[PDB]
RNA sequence: CUGGUCCACCCGUGACGCUGAGGCGCGAAAGCGUGGGGAGCAAACCGGAUUAGAUACCCGGGUAGUCCACGCCCUAAACGAUGCGCGCUAGGUCUCUGGGUCUCCUGGGGGCCGAAGCUAACGCGUUAAGCGCGCCGCCUGGGGAGUACGGCCGCAAGGC
RNA sequence: AGCGCCGGCCAACUCCGUGCCAGCAGCCGCGGUAAUACGGAGGGCGCGAGCGUUACCCGGAUUCACUGGGCGUAAAGGGCGUGUAGGCGGCCUGGGGCGUCCCAUGUGAAAGACCACGGCUCAACCGUGGGGGAGCGUGGGAUACGCUCAGGCUAGACGG
């Protein structure tokens, strides 16, 4: 396991895509942050740290839209889209003027920096830049 | 009217030929085989019945579907109760998105009522009066409970939404939501009213379609109670 | 230079009336009045659907006909209002209405954009005294477009601002008759001239 | 009413001993050009038949898309298939900047200040269909609240 | 004599890991060298048919070879035409092999049908061709051509 | 006042001549006695002191794909291991602050590019004034992530 940041995201990705009302992922304080930011701004209904076999997990509640009429049923989904965009591979930084916009402004940018964890709305107003780690909406 | 001596009538059946959307739905499995839970039968059955009473009370007819032998003869019987649309024998594909056309052939049974009362030229060959009581005979069995359908229903309710796929595919690609009895072999998310419940009893088909037919009698206004049941 | 041959044609081409003549386009000898259907010898057969680009072909040759400008002079002055702040389809009829023929033509100086010309090209009219023979003069806001006084007495000035004393111009315009002298007010909007000219179209012929 | 615009106009044809009997398939979009349009596909044995069952699916089959000012709220990018359709946003002096098919489809819902790219194969019927799709999930600052 | 592998116990070490340009080893058959062996079979070869002809298919013969030891050769439809590792995403059914408490449950293999999803389609689908991360190899129109030149390897054939 | 073009792409059609000839041709393709495709003519389309042609560069070409592609059957997984360098790597804590982020400051010549004004009657051309940037030197600041150093842990891996 490689990339645990990339882990994570693929496991809501995963989830979400079979509408499951939860899933476990593999804990850390960095993966919290993250979390913690998918709650403030509504892609997911929160994480509580759980465990399991003994070991310390963060069980993510998702979060869907209202019941469709038609031949699918199926809900819209709140997180449409989520996806690493620095990795081991080839680590990604920006500079606080070259933080993208997500979609126009309906969606987020995860950022790390020296003040911590920060979508691309709270990177800019604090004027700091960092290693960007995902995109949402 | 909400029975709860409904564990007397079905609690489910159909070991592990499941569908696991339907876990659910689902406390254990006695024999091996799958047992449903009888409350999550009960919840649902008020949310699904707080949808038949408004549709009744509104003047919304409920197109009745049901074809495997069991449950066959019985939505003949609570459907002609609430004077209301079956289909018991073949259903034919494009009863609803085809429906102007299959309208089309009702229409001609109808005129061979007007034919065939009388006296309209019995002077055709006897080769006549013999074809088109075949086909009179064949349009009666297939449409006796469609021609009362005189327009897109506003519901459907399907005493297996598996074995009848192609009626509840039809009802969605035209927004008409869908009642209907599943048990462990279904798609739960296909239907919009569920009954979770055995369908192949017919105990569990007269006991969940006559209580949704006295539903429907009652919230026409003048109740009536005990309708026919073989022992 | 500039097109100088039969104008009719083009009139009848463009299925519409442009007025590249003044008097007799107001006649019913004007072509489009007789024989509304393009010129040759096919004009009086059925048209067939015309592609894309034959559609924004022919605006852009609508507009660029009611002008007489050059297809070079043409291009450059939209290839200015597409590098220019805010939506290139106005500014382009804008820098189109400021070439000092065209305002000496809405002035009612001349009958027509060629008479303008002839006028400009000949010396016979000034910029804020200051004479100007230069067909494409940018015209500013502010200015004063102004017949020379060395021409006043010329009869063809004089038949064209007799027929003006009264006349209206544009709202961006005015015009001080028997003084022989107009005002360019301001850069007209698209709503101060209804030429039979989608522009749309001409934006997305140059963007193939 | 609404506007219909002919896209595609195909013959296809098909093999017996005696030869070849054609057919022939019609791409219509219909639209208002205030938010409402609709795409439909229509073959049959002539050419004005297949052009006007086309019309029908295409009120049959409609999408209401967000336009804000001309423009389409956010960037989105859609792959039907091998086709893939990319749309941006554009301020007021743009217009349509689009290959004939997908400009038919944003000019008759309203759209008149957008970029576009096709990209993967430029088969106008998949590209049709992959520009509904991308209409389709257009989504505005609204829904995106409501779902959070 | 000896390698890999799975299971139960959850006892020891404490990230000791994944991949892997080069390198090194292994590498079906045919072929080569030295020696042995040679029943059956059988390239080449000879003869009989077949056929318009029949340098073939079929028939009767028949030498290398096929077999053994040691040394070379290093190719292939060397295929699942699918690099390795990890994590994640319905199930149903057959089967091999372990451990339970043996109803069944649970590991590890091997098949089939299929959820979601993927795909140009065919199809794939917890043995992914799905959703992701790491690393390596490779493609960039058909022919000319896996040819020529160079270099490296081989006894040669010929290989890279 | 001329030059190109008028089968499709691509805007612009008819008559005669020719009859797989003469010829056209960027691609697809035209010509075998009713050719909108050859040659002329009338007409038409497009530009205009120019119009076409040839050559070359970037574009269209996400057709070397960082943005922005692929490899079962389309071109594409190395025949298989083993392993060197290299690339990449688990949970918690602290030190350092190399990457990374922020602030200040020096540098970033003039011309050109861009915005505004103005000077040649306009423009080209030219003058005056305006705003930056990356990148690098310097000082200061942040520590989430990556790195490094130290100490722990057992979920990877290895061993009993
Ligand atoms: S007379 Fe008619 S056709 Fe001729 S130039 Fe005037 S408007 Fe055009
Ligand atoms: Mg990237
Ligand atoms: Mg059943
Ligand atoms: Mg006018
Ligand atoms: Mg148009
Ligand atoms: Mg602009
Ligand atoms: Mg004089
Ligand atoms: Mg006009
Ligand atoms: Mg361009
Ligand atoms: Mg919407
Ligand atoms: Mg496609
Ligand atoms: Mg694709
Ligand atoms: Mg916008
Ligand atoms: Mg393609
Ligand atoms: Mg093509
Ligand atoms: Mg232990
Ligand atoms: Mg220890
Ligand atoms: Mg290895
Ligand atoms: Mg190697
Ligand atoms: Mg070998
Ligand atoms: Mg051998
Ligand atoms: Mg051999
Ligand atoms: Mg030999
Ligand atoms: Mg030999
Ligand atoms: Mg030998
Ligand atoms: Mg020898
Ligand atoms: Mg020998
Ligand atoms: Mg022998
Ligand atoms: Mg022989
Ligand atoms: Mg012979
Ligand atoms: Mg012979
Ligand atoms: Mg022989
Ligand atoms: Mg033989
Ligand atoms: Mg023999
Ligand atoms: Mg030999
Ligand atoms: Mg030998
Ligand atoms: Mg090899
Ligand atoms: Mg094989
Ligand atoms: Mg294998
Ligand atoms: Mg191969
Ligand atoms: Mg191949
Ligand atoms: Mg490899
Ligand atoms: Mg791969
Ligand atoms: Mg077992
Ligand atoms: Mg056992
Ligand atoms: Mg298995
Ligand atoms: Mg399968
Ligand atoms: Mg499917
Ligand atoms: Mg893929
Ligand atoms: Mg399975
Ligand atoms: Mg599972
Ligand atoms: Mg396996
Ligand atoms: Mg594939
Ligand atoms: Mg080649
Ligand atoms: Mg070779
Ligand atoms: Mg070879
Ligand atoms: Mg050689
Ligand atoms: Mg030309
Ligand atoms: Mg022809
Ligand atoms: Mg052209
Ligand atoms: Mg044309
Ligand atoms: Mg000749
Ligand atoms: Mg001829
Ligand atoms: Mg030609
Ligand atoms: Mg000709
Ligand atoms: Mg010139
Ligand atoms: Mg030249
Ligand atoms: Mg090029
Ligand atoms: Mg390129
Ligand atoms: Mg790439
Ligand atoms: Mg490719
Ligand atoms: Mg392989
Ligand atoms: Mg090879
Ligand atoms: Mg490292
Ligand atoms: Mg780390
Ligand atoms: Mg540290
Ligand atoms: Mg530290
Ligand atoms: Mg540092
Ligand atoms: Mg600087
Ligand atoms: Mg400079
Ligand atoms: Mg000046
Ligand atoms: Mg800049
Ligand atoms: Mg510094
Ligand atoms: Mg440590
Ligand atoms: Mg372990
Ligand atoms: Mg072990």
């Amino acid at each position: 396991l490689t990339d645990p940041i990339a882990d994570m995201l693929t496991r809501i990705r995963n989830a979400t895509r079979v509408y499951k009302e939860s899933t476990d992922v593999p804990a850390s304080r960095f993966k919290e942050e993250i979390l913690r930011i998918l709650a403030r701004e509504g892609f997911i209904k929160g994480y509580e740290r759980v465990d399991v076999d003994g070991k310390p997990y963060l069980r993510v509640y998702l979060k869907y839209g209202p019941r469709r009429q038609g031949p699918d049923p199926r809900p819209e989904q709140v997180i449409h889209h989520i996806r690493r965009i620095s990795k081991p591979g080839r680590r990604v930084y920006v500079g606080v003027k070259e933080i993208p916009r997500v979609r126009r402004g309906l969606g987020i940018a995860i950022l790390s920096t020296s003040k911590g964890v920060l979508t691309d709305r709270e990177a800019r107003k604090l004027g700091v830049g960092g290693e960007l780690i995902c995109e949402v909406w | 009217v909400k029975e709860l001596l409904e564990a007397g009538v079905h609690f489910g059946h159909e070991r592990k030929r499941w569908n696991p959307k339907f876990a659910r739905y689902i406390y254990a499995e006695r024999n091996g085989i799958h047992i449903i839970d009888l409350q999550k039968t009960m919840e649902e059955l008020e949310r699904t019945f707080r949808f038949i009473e408004d549709l009744a009370m509104r003047g919304g007819t409920i197109l009745f579907v049901g074809t495997k032998k069991q449950a066959q003869d019985i939505v003949r019987m609570e459907a002609e109760r609430a004077g209301m649309p079956y289909v018991n024998q073949r259903w034919l594909g494009g009863m609803l998105t085809n429906f102007k056309t299959i309208s089309q052939r009702v229409h001609r049974l109808e005129e061979l009522e007007a034919l065939f009362a009388s006296p309209e030229i019995e002077e055709r060959p006897k080769k006549e009066q013999v074809r088109l009581k075949h086909e009179l005979e064949r349009l009666q069995k297939y449409l006796s409970g469609f021609r009362l359908l005189k327009r897109l229903p506003d519901a459907i309710f399907v005493v297996d939404p598996t074995k009848e796929a192609i009626a509840v595919r039809e009802a969605r690609k035209l927004f008409i939501p869908v009642i209907a009895l599943a048990d462990t072999d279904s798609d739960p998310d296909l239907v919009d009213y569920i009954i979770p419940g055995n369908d192949d009893a017919i105990r569990s088909i007269q006991l969940i379609l006559s209580r949704a037919v006295d539903l429907i009698i009652q919230a026409r206004g003048g109740v009536v109670e005990p309708s026919p049941s073989y022992a | 230079g500039r097109y100088i041959g039969p104008v009719c044609r083009l009139c009848r081409r463009e299925g519409v009336k442009l007025y590249l003549k003044g008097e007799r386009c107001y006649s019913p000898k004007c072509a489009m009045e007789r024989r509304p259907y393009p010129p040759g010898q096919h004009g009086q057969k059925r048209a067939r659907r015309p592609s894309d680009y034959a559609v924004r072909l022919r605006e852009k040759q609508k507009l660029r006909r009611i002008y007489g400008i050059s297809e070079r002079q043409f291009r450059n002055l939209f290839e200015e209002a597409s590098k220019k702040k805010g939506v290139t389809g106005s500014v382009f009829l804008g820098l189109l209405e400021s070439r000092l023929d065209n305002v000496v033509y809405r002035l009612g100086f001349a009958v027509s954009r060629r008479q303008a010309r002839q006028l400009v090209r000949h010396g016979h009219i000034t910029v804020n005294g200051r004479r100007v023979d230069l067909p494409s003069y940018r015209v500013r806001p502010g200015d004063e477009i102004a017949v020379a006084e060395k021409s006043r007495n010329l009869e063809l000035i004089r038949q064209n601002l007799e027929a003006m004393k009264g006349r209206k111009v544009g709202p961006w315009l005015s015009l001080d008759v028997e003084g022989m002298k107009g005002k360019f007010l301001r850069l007209p909007d698209r709503e101060d001239l209804a030429l039979p000219v989608n522009e749309q179209l001409v934006i997305e012929f140059y963007s193939r | 009413d609404f506007e219909e615009k002919m896209i595609l106009i195909r013959r296809t044809a098909r093999m017996q001993a005696g030869g070849r009997r054609f057919r022939f398939g019609a791409l219509v979009v219909v639209g208002d050009r205030q938010g409402r349009v609709g795409l439909g596909f229509g073959k049959a044995p002539e050419v004005p038949l297949a052009v006007q069952k086309a019309g029908y699916y295409a009120r049959r089959n409609m999408v209401e898309v967000p336009l804000q000012n001309g423009t389409i709220p956010h960037e989105i990018e859609v792959e039907f298939g091998a086709s893939k359709i990319v749309l941006k946003p554009a301020a007021p002096g743009t217009g349509v900047i689009a290959g004939a098919v997908p400009r038919a489809i944003l000019e008759l819902a309203g759209v008149t200040d957008i970029l576009t790219k096709e990209l993967g194969s430029r088969n106008p019927i998949n590209i049709a269909y992959a520009t509904m799709e991308a209409l389709r999930q257009l989504r505005t600052k609204a829904d995106v609240e409501r779902l959070r």
